[PDB]
């Protein structure tokens, strides 16, 4: 960290080191956001720390997706049965909330286990749909399930 | 084709291409120099300080530093450049002349400067950031 220089001397003697700089600090008054509070019942029971602790959270459209995952909105209620014949019959759920897309049917179901049976379900009926009516030899075969029910039987367990 | 023939067309002829390109009725003078790269290093190893070497004569005293003579520009080197030891000593001790001249040191690095030994595989290299962090 030393300059190449020469001897001092009657000539002069120009050496290049750059300055520190002068900044004079600019100013800039900015303004004030038109701030709100939104308050309100936001998750789905009462928290037990006192009001003065707890904190607030700034949310604008990037974040929402992530002030929604930290809540952890965990709903655990109790609803009806409607998966059989039983009217009197109920069947509680369990919801793990992290995206806005978590409020739609897909999310939900698929965070039941009783329906995720269903629409697995679903999805092997359109994977049969395909191969169903291009090939012909499959009612061909539906009769020989009809003429050996003992065998079928036996492989509808598995 | 010769290494004696080759080396000693192209860093003559490859002067001949600096002569006719650069326009001299243009206010233009350009000093040629005969060392050699291995005398060169031993000629700053020669003196105990860069203020007293034989190139600080030739690159300083006999141009910039002198009544009337006409100051040097920049330094052209022919020298094909290592990594090594005997070439970073060198360019310490011309990043040092180049600091009292004023005029920097143009050269060229090698195909072993980047460690391929052999130069048309240099686009193959897919990172060379981490290259220059070796030991």
């Amino acid at each position: 960290s030393k300059e190449g220089s020469v001897a001092p001397k009657e000539r002069i003697n120009i050496k290049y080191i750059p300055a520190t700089g002068d900044a004079q600090a600019e100013v800039a008054e900015v303004e004030l956001p038109l701030k709100t509070l939104v308050v309100g019942d936001f998750k789905g029971h009462a928290e037990q720390t006192p009001l003065e602790e707890r904190a607030t959270v700034t949310v604008d459209k990037n974040n929402f997706e992530a002030v929604m995952r930290e809540s952890e909105l965990k709903i655990t209620a109790t609803v009806k049965n409607k998966l059989t014949d039983d009217e009197n019959a109920e069947l509680p759920v369990e919801l793990n909330f992290k995206s806005l897309a978590d409020f739609a049917p897909d999310a939900v179901a698929s965070q039941v286990p009783e329906l995720k049976k269903l629409i697995e379900l679903r999805e092997a009926l359109v994977a049969l749909k395909g191969p169903l009516g291009n090939i012909p030899a499959f009612r061909e075969r539906l009769q020989s399930l009809l003429n050996s029910e003992e065998s079928r039987e036996k492989l509808l367990a598995e | 084709h010769n290494s004696q023939f080759q080396a000693m067309e192209s860093a003559w002829r490859g002067l001949k291409l600096f002569v006719d390109r650069t326009d001299f009725r243009e206010n233009n003078k350009v000093e040629i120099l005969h060392v050699t790269k291995d005398e060169l290093l031993e000629d700053f190893e020669f003196a105990p300080e860069t203020a007293q070497s034989g190139l600080y004569k030739h690159v300083y005293s006999a141009g910039y530093g002198q009544f009337g003579g006409e100051p040097v520009g920049a330094i052209i080197g022919n020298y094909a450049f290592t990594p090594s030891t005997p070439d970073m000593k060198l360019l310490q001790y011309m990043g040092a002349l180049g600091a009292m001249a004023h005029a920097p040191f143009i050269s060229s690095v090698g195909p072993e400067f980047f460690g391929i030994d052999s130069f048309e595989e240099l686009p193959n290299i897919k990172d060379l950031k981490s290259t220059f962090e070796s030991p």
